[PDB]
């Protein structure tokens, strides 16, 4: 766990630019399963 | 504060490596080294930033641990003192269980004080973990981003210029 | 930390990447 809070900092998330619900993450996992 | 203002001296020199490539068409492994030259710099930089880190957490962490070892040596003492007054109960000493449960009020007391240093000891250790990984390394990693941003820009630009 | 459970594929890309990425980074010193 030494870097693991420097992967946590590093990682590049500040612009969302997605513009749902988890169900449909769940169908979506058994679909591409 | 200073490895932010140091990093930043390392990228005016990437900034005079820019405008030197810029000026007389200088090599673009120039503007490559001096990119890992801020990598390198920033690596080693992190890393005497964790090493900072790991060094107050180590000492903290093993005044803790002192301190709980030394709660688990009062509540021993206090398990001790108890045994001691349930066998002099049979015996008919009144004139020391007055000292004995004054000697456990005193030992919860100091046990209370224990306790608030524990929980001064996490909040701080805490507040170590939140502010330095808010400001430093995420500074640095903005400052990496931006000038790997502005090499790619000029690279880019250099090979507009070649192709025409 | 905003939990593993919330982000995308491609953002489990850069996860699963970076972490292979380190891996790689501490292997080829050998």
């Amino acid at each position: 766990l030494i870097s693991e809070i420097s992967s946590k900092s590093l990682h590049n998330l500040l612009l969302s630019e997605e513009m749902r619900s988890p169900n449909v993450r769940e169908v979506l996992y058994s679909i591409l399963f | 504060s200073d490895y932010t203002r140091r990093l930043l001296e390392t990228v005016s020199v990437l900034l005079k490596t820019i405008e030197i490539v810029r000026k007389e068409n200088g090599e673009v492994a120039e503007v490559g080294a001096a990119l890992d030259a801020v990598k390198v710099e920033k690596e080693k930089l992190q890393k005497e930033i964790m090493s900072g880190l790991y060094r107050d957490m180590r000492r903290l962490r093993k005044e803790r641990d002192l301190l709980m070892k030394r709660a688990d040596k009062i509540v021993d003492e206090a398990l001790s003192l108890k045994k001691q007054s349930e066998k002099l109960l049979r015996k008919g000493a009144r004139e020391k269980m007055e000292k004995l449960e004054e000697s456990v009020d005193i030992m919860e007391s100091e046990y209370n004080k224990i306790w608030e240093r524990i929980d001064e000891i996490d909040d701080i250790i805490l507040k170590k973990e939140t502010t330095t990984l808010s400001f430093g390394v995420r500074e640095l990693i903005f400052i990496e981003r931006e000038c790997v941003e502005l090499v790619k820009s000029f690279n880019r630009e250099l090979n507009q210029k070649s192709f025409e | 930390w905003i939990p593993m459970s919330e982000l995308s594929l491609q953002q489990q890309f850069l996860l699963v990447t970076r972490v292979v990425s380190r891996v790689f980074n501490a292997l080829r010193k050998t």
